[PDB]
């Protein structure tokens, strides 16, 4: 009976568990390409869970995901009304006592839809977020080629606003990796693999206390 | 709806009130009586020889 | 038993001032982070502002940033919220919510219609 | 007696008593430092978390600490004292190589955990190769040296009993070249760690100018230098000339204070261990 | 204003109920139990360390013979343990990796598990072939299964995250009786020694007493102020101890229908995960989030011992039927037997 457990030990450690949580309109299923999904990239398996079969009370079953490699947070920038709600959800996940040692990979899903919204001008970010008027595009930020300057400023403001909560607390135990995703993108699996590889590298350095 | 769930709470509260409650002093004594009556057979409360213990 | 009572509310002219008072009983008020949430008609509940245990960490949502003033009174277990420059969009039912876990800065009070730690709330109407 | 004779064939006559006095005080604090380190490791052996990476670095810490203690005490007794003097050469030479090869294991493990993060191979087999090569390879080098140069009488220094640099025999560089090879591989490992930590990670920005990156980089650099033996890199500076007083003094000072460095940096700076020490 | 009138009537009823509790609330158990001598300091040692679980052991359960131990871990493996000799009697892989509860039948033939899959899977341990298979699959809960207990071989009661409790028949496979009335996620329930009635604690800071046969909420206790995670009856069966996330353990009496004693200490700021009673009920053991357990006195509310040695949060603990030993399972994938 010990031989079977030894074989399962290698499989359990080889695979990496990921938690997929976000708003319904954020398009969580789009990130992948019952609710359980599996994808393998660069000869290492990545195993991802999307918990949608429970109620809105998520303060109890979220403790079951304190051993996952990372949390995949999917947020939609096309709806400014629910953007604040997602920020509160991100703040709760980031500041959770049992999730304080888990890095979060943030996806700005459907960034393509945000382009028309800011170019049309009917909806203004400043109405919902007063800080957008004073906000300026960072020098380190790289604007997308073939994109309006207002598009870059609008999308980076949301990314920066999410990162303010990330830098507010954590003490370096866990890190946030923000990414921009369009309606269709085949690099989502590669980006998850790169961040997960980065997370493991930082974990060993922290374990050695070099970090 | 909202009125439906509030109705169930009222009915439950009426039933809760009708139960006769025994005095705490009598109830507290019953718990104390059980503790002293079963104190000797409890292995954690009282010292036990290692021979009787199968874990040592 | 944990019970939260909200006082005040009522019809208010736009640009007026309202001071909602939240009464806390059955628990130590000083040990829990407290929040205010409103539910607009035909819309889900949304978080407004929060107060830390000692009041050091206070934050507001983007829609009431600067307009709203909030504070806690640990002496008599009361939570106070001051609303200024009322607008028609502010017309909603304001609930007084408490984070479940003591000594924590994280809670999930945004939950809709299923929360035992949220008071009944008061209706605020802006003309 | 100078402690620089390990990496320098000749030491200046005027500089030799000065560096020797620095050596004697340096061993005094180091030996006490190593005794404290062994007690802390032994008391907190079961207190550490049951992690594959955490356990293997801990056994590397004690083995480096254990090798340093025995090598240092046997070096002192050899300097004070014909048979007993020359007998201590084999053990002192073997223990120092064991310390060097154990320091390589810490460097290789640090590089392996970074270069290959998904290669979760067997911990028990990986422990075996660390003990096998950490001690067996220095033992192989030591026995080969005595097998060839001991009958030739070139294995013995005149009243010093250390590997010499003269005549047809080449005992000294037979020990030095492995030592420099370990430092060269450990310096490359250190540079790899700096590559990962050079990029700021506080919300994809420094947020405190270059000061935030430097202070985080600086803390890692202090920890890495004694554990991986970067202080032994100054030996090449003093071996090329063998007459520079400035090169000699810094080499003897840091290596003698390595035991103090290990306790102050490898133990005190250990965040998990400091809180555990406070609880006890 | 019909809804407002109904709420006012409920508030008046609560005041009348509260007055009823205070009418018979003369004296306290602490005042009565002051004359008896303290139990004193209790020294406990880890006789057996059960190793082999890949992930955290979220739930565990003891056997009726005080020998077989079953533990559920997030790795997807359900292991039945031989506590006396520290051997794995059986290893049951799980279809769903996330399991939150595990139960061992009083006869020992059946073992149950449940978690985020919203399904209470039951395995037969006494099959003729000898290999463990899913004897019966229970579905119908819309929330995660938090706790399940075996009333008998054919009847099982489960608490789910949909604020409801259900009684399931193994042969039928459907819920015979549904216990509704909780306003929060039910986290734990305990079975009375006579199995006539049971109480379930939810995330609404209240414990409701239920009767299995009638399926009605006999009594409701509101003494805590945070999410309730631990429920356990007194060995007498007329009282139970409840631990919550507010770092307090409270003992309630069924006949008194009020709070008897509170087991809290100022330095404790960590919530309760699991509670249990000894053979006599005088010794109270509670799980904590401070990586260790505390031993309490049920009659004096003072600390008598500390169960250290766990490298993570103590998720679960249990005491044998005969009280021979207490087993503690934490999130470090280790089970420790204490005596
Ligand atoms: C206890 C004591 C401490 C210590 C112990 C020991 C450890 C080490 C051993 C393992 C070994 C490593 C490697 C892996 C395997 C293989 O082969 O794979 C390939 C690669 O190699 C490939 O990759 P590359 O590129 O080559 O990399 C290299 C780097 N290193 C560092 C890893 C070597």
């Amino acid at each position: 009976i010990e031989k079977q457990l030894q074989k399962d030990k290698q499989v359990y450690r080889a695979t990496h568990r990921l938690l997929l949580l976000g708003a319904d309109n954020s398009g969580k299923s789009t990130i992948v390409k019952i609710f359980e999904t599996k994808f393998q990239v660069d000869k290492v398996n990545f195993h991802m869970f999307d918990v949608g079969g429970q109620r809105d009370e998520r303060r109890k079953w979220i403790q079951c995901f304190n051993d996952v490699t990372a949390i995949i947070f999917v947020v939609d920038s096309s709806d400014y009304n629910r953007l604040q709600e997602a920020l509160n959800d991100f703040k709760s996940i980031w500041n959770n006592r049992w999730l304080r040692t888990i890095s979060v990979i943030l996806f700005l899903n459907k960034q393509d839809l945000l382009a028309e919204k800011v170019l049309a001008g009917k909806s203004k970010i400043e109405d919902y977020f007063p800080e957008f008027a004073r906000y300026t595009t960072p020098e380190d930020a790289t604007p997308e080629p073939g994109e309006d300057p207002r598009v870059t400023r609008a999308k980076y403001f949301i990314r920066d606003e999410f990162l303010r909560i990330s830098t507010a607390s954590g003490d370096g135990r866990h890190y946030c990796y923000p990414h921009f995703t369009c309606a269709v993108d085949t690099e989502n699996a590669r980006r998850i693999f790169n961040d997960c590889r980065d997370i493991i590298q930082r974990m060993h350095l922290r374990q050695y206390e070099l970090l | 709806a909202s009125i439906a769930q509030a109705r169930k709470l009222v009915e439950q509260l009426k039933m809760e009130a009708n139960i006769d409650r025994i005095k705490v002093s009598k109830a507290a004594a019953d718990l104390m009586a059980y503790c002293e009556a079963h104190a000797k057979e409890d292995p954690l409360l009282t010292p036990v020889p290692a021979s009787e213990n199968p874990f040592r | 038993q944990v019970q939260l009572q909200e006082s005040g509310g009522g019809l208010v002219q736009p640009g007026g001032s309202l001071r909602l008072s939240c009464a806390a009983s059955g628990f130590t008020f000083s040990n829990y982070k407290m929040n205010w949430v409103r539910q607009a008609p035909g819309k889900g509940l949304e978080w407004v502002s929060d107060i830390s245990q000692s009041g050091a960490s206070i934050s507001y949502t983007g829609s009431v940033k600067g307009r709203f003033t909030i504070s806690r009174d640990n002496a008599k277990n009361t939570l106070y919220l001051q609303m200024n420059s009322l607008k028609p969009e502010d017309t909603a039912v304001y609930y007084c919510a408490r984070c479940p876990a003591p000594f924590t800065r994280d809670c999930f009070d945004v939950t809709s219609t299923t929360y035992a730690y949220r008071g009944q709330g008061t209706q605020v109407t802006v003309s | 007696t100078s402690f620089s004779i390990l990496m320098s064939p000749f030491v200046p006559s005027t500089i030799f008593p000065v560096v020797k006095w620095i050596t004697y005080v340096g061993l005094g604090i180091s030996i006490g430092s190593l005794i404290l380190c062994l007690i802390i490791e032994a008391l907190f052996w079961k207190q550490i978390k049951k992690s594959q990476t955490s356990h293997t670095r801990r056994i590397c810490m004690v083995n480096i600490a254990l090798s340093l203690l025995i090598a240092d005490v046997w070096f002192i007794v050899g300097a004070t004292v014909s048979g007993v003097c020359t007998a201590a050469v084999f053990f002192t030479h073997f223990f120092y190589l064991s310390l060097f090869f154990w320091m390589l294991m810490l460097g290789i493990l640090l590089a392996y955990r970074i270069i290959l993060v998904f290669h979760h191979m067997a911990q028990h087999l990986m422990m075996a190769v660390g003990f096998c090569l950490g001690y067996g390879c220095p033992l192989i080098i030591s026995v080969i040296t005595i097998a060839v140069t001991q009958p030739s009488n070139t294995y013995k220094r005149k009243d010093v009993c250390w590997l010499n640099w003269s005549n047809g025999s080449k005992p000294l560089l037979a020990f030095v070249v492995p030592a420099l090879a370990i430092v060269a591989v450990n310096f490359v490992v250190v540079l790899l760690v700096l590559t990962k930590l050079w990029r700021p990670t506080v919300g994809e920005r420094l947020s405190r100018d270059d000061k935030a990156t430097i202070i985080r980089v600086g803390k890692s650099l202090l920890i890495l230098t004694p554990l991986l033996g970067l202080t032994w890199g100054f030996g090449i500076g003093t071996i090329v000339d063998s007459q520079n007083l400035a090169w000699h003094v810094i080499f003897a000072l840091l290596n003698a204070f390595q035991g103090f460095f290990i306790l102050c940096f490898g133990i005190l700076l250990d965040s998990k261990l400091r809180q555990l020490l406070f609880n006890k | 204003s019909e809804l407002d009138q109904l709420r006012q009537e409920a508030e008046q009823l609560k005041n009348q109920i509260r007055d009823a509790r205070k009418a018979c609330a003369d004296a306290t158990l602490s005042q009565i139990t002051n004359n008896i001598d303290p139990v004193g300091r209790i020294q406990m040692r880890t006789r057996r360390t059960l190793r082999g679980h890949l992930a955290k052991i979220y739930a565990m359960h003891w056997g009726t013979d005080s020998r077989l131990l079953v533990s559920a871990s997030q790795d997807g493996k359900l292991i039945i343990w031989d506590s006396y000799t520290t051997n794995k009697v059986h290893a049951i892989p799980l279809r769903s990796s996330w399991v939150m509860t595990c139960a061992y039948a009083p006869s020992g033939n059946y073992v149950a598990c449940g978690g985020l899959d919203n399904i209470c899977s039951i395995y037969n341990l006494k099959t003729r072939e000898g290999n463990v298979r899913v004897s019966r699959e229970l579905a119908g809960h819309t929330g995660y299964l938090s706790c399940c207990r075996f009333l008998d071989d054919n009847q099982i009661v489960t608490s789910s995250g949909d604020t409801t409790c259900a009684l399931w028949d193994i042969e039928t496979g459907q819920q015979t009786t549904t216990f509704t009335g909780h306003t929060g996620d039910v986290m734990s329930l305990s079975l009375a020694p006579d199995t006539r009635l049971f109480v379930s604690g939810a995330c609404d800071a209240s414990a409701k007493l239920w009767d299995v046969r009638e399926g009605m909420c006999r009594q409701t206790f509101t003494g805590h102020e945070s999410d309730i995670n631990a429920i356990c009856f007194f060995p007498n069966g007329n009282a139970f101890a409840t631990g919550s996330d507010d770092a307090t353990c409270r003992l309630f009496d069924l006949r008194a229908d009020q709070e008897l004693m509170t087991y809290s200490h100022d330095n404790i700021i960590c919530g309760i995960t699991s509670v249990s009673f000894s053979k006599s009920g005088r010794l109270l053991l509670a799980g904590y989030d401070d990586f260790n357990c505390n031993v309490w006195d049920a009659l004096k509310a003072d600390r008598a011992g500390v169960l250290a040695g766990h490298d993570n949060r103590v998720s679960c603990l249990g005491v044998t039927d005969d009280g021979m030993a207490v087993a503690t399972g934490s999130w470090d994938s280790f089970l420790k037997i204490w005596n």
